[PDB]
């Protein structure tokens, strides 16, 4: 396969795993359900 | 009785309409002024934490407390802490109260006044019990707990004053008029077109009688009359927020000619 | 029974000295909550 | 976060009528205005503090630790 560095990823895009997540799934991850997610950490 | 004089209209465990008639507007209002500001009152003023796991601050929850209004009806048989001669609080001069909840079942814990508990001796003064009023004897609605937070609280209340905090206050406001048929002509009614049209006549307009279309204004006519509402907040009976208003008053006064007396 | 520290999200009373880097029993969260103190602390009520 | 205990301007106790509050909204239907005239709050300073109100300790109280 090989590995080829490391891309930062923007929050609540299909990649991040907040994405997919219902409201409850936010709360147990200690992620406000208001939070938009346009940026990156 | 030859003087100031009382005229109840309403009365209730809670207001107090009444008309004060022959009087100094001053007087009116100083009185007005000292139920306000300076009748005692017994309220929560030192909170220690033991626990806190609930979703609040300490300071959060401690000033709280202190607005909880608590049973001030012999308030006069406690001392001030600072008179006291014991070294910071004790019977004398405080009531101790704890708060003890933890989060037991999985809906959300409600934690309420009446979860307070007394713990020094109130050696038979009515005082300290939190006052409550509303139709399910819960009283005011302190914190809420989730299942597994907890809270464990030791109160100190202490006589005060609202001068020193509005938390000591007795009184929840206090309507106030005169001349309600603006006679003496005391304020200036601002207008568009017509000054009696565009503003509301008052309830009080009942209780007099409508200047006459050609009098000339009444140069010697003064205030009196004064048409006032008190609303006890509960830490004491609605009659006594008013009695011990005119109680302070007249101590003060006095503290004055005792003045000039040791002078 | 006493407790230095607390773990992000376990709970858990952890409470190790040096060498022990910064792991919980079962959840690795090298996170770690100080644990509060016992001098208890007074507030005034205004 | 939660029922203030007071109205800010008068002193009046409020933190005692935020579930019943809800429930004349609830179970029994009626509106915001007559809700709240009948927990006697009487005077907009007494009445803004409980029609203002957002319960965000609701949300708090969500989170696990
Ligand atoms: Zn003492
Ligand atoms: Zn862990
Ligand atoms: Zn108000």
């Amino acid at each position: 396969k090989v590995f080829i560095g490391r891309l930062p990823i923007m929050l609540r895009s299909k990649n991040c795993y907040l994405s997919e997540a219902t409201e409850s799934d936010l709360y147990k991850l200690k992620e406000c359900p208001f939070d938009m997610g346009g940026y990156f950490i | 009785e030859e003087g100031p004089q009382v005229k109840i209209r309403e009365a209730s465990k809670d207001n107090v309409d009444f008309i004060l008639s022959n009087v100094d507007l001053a007087m009116a209002n100083s009185l007005r002024r000292v139920m306000i500001a300076e009748i005692p009152t017994l309220a929560i003023d030192s909170v220690e934490v033991e626990t806190n796991t609930t979703v609040l601050a300490d300071e959060f929850i401690a000033h709280r407390l202190g607005l909880i209004p608590l049973q001030s009806m012999d308030i006069e048989q406690l001392e001030y802490s600072r008179d006291c001669f014991c070294e910071d609080h004790c019977d004398k001069c405080s009531v101790v109260l704890t708060l003890q909840a933890f989060g037991e079942s999985e809906s959300t814990t409600n934690v309420y006044s009446k979860d307070l508990v007394i713990v020094s001796n109130l050696m038979g003064r009515n005082i300290g019990h939190p006052i409550i009023q509303d139709k399910e004897g819960n009283g005011v609605l302190i914190c809420k707990l989730r299942k597994g937070q907890e809270l464990k609280l030791t109160c100190v209340a202490k006589k005060g004053i609202a001068k020193e905090h509005a938390k000591w206050g007795p009184a929840a406001a206090i309507e106030f008029e005169y001349d309600p048929w603006n006679k003496l002509k005391h304020t200036d009614y601002w207008y568009e077109q017509d000054s009696a049209k565009e503003w509301p006549q008052s309830k009080n307009c009942e209780y007099e009688d409508p200047p006459n279309e050609g009098d000339p204004f009444d140069y010697k006519a003064q205030a009196d009359t004064f048409y006032m509402n008190v609303e006890s907040v509960g830490s004491i009976p609605v009659d006594q927020v008013v009695v011990r208003g005119i109680d302070t008053l007249q101590k003060k006064v006095a503290s004055i000619l005792l003045a000039l007396t040791q002078m | 029974a006493t407790l230095k520290y607390i773990c992000a999200e376990c709970s858990s009373k952890l409470s190790l000295s040096r060498t022990d880097a910064v792991r919980c029993k079962d959840c690795g969260h090298r996170i770690l909550l100080k644990a509060r103190t016992k001098r208890l602390v007074q507030f005034e009520a205004r | 976060m939660i029922v203030p205990v007071r109205c800010f301007s008068c002193g009046k106790v409020v933190g005692d009528k935020w579930e019943s509050y809800l429930n004349l909204l609830q179970e029994d239907e009626l509106d915001e205005g007559t809700a709240l005239s009948r927990l006697g709050l009487k005077r907009y300073c007494c009445r803004r503090m409980i029609l203002t109100h957002v319960d965000l300790i609701e949300k708090f109280l969500r989170y696990n630790p």
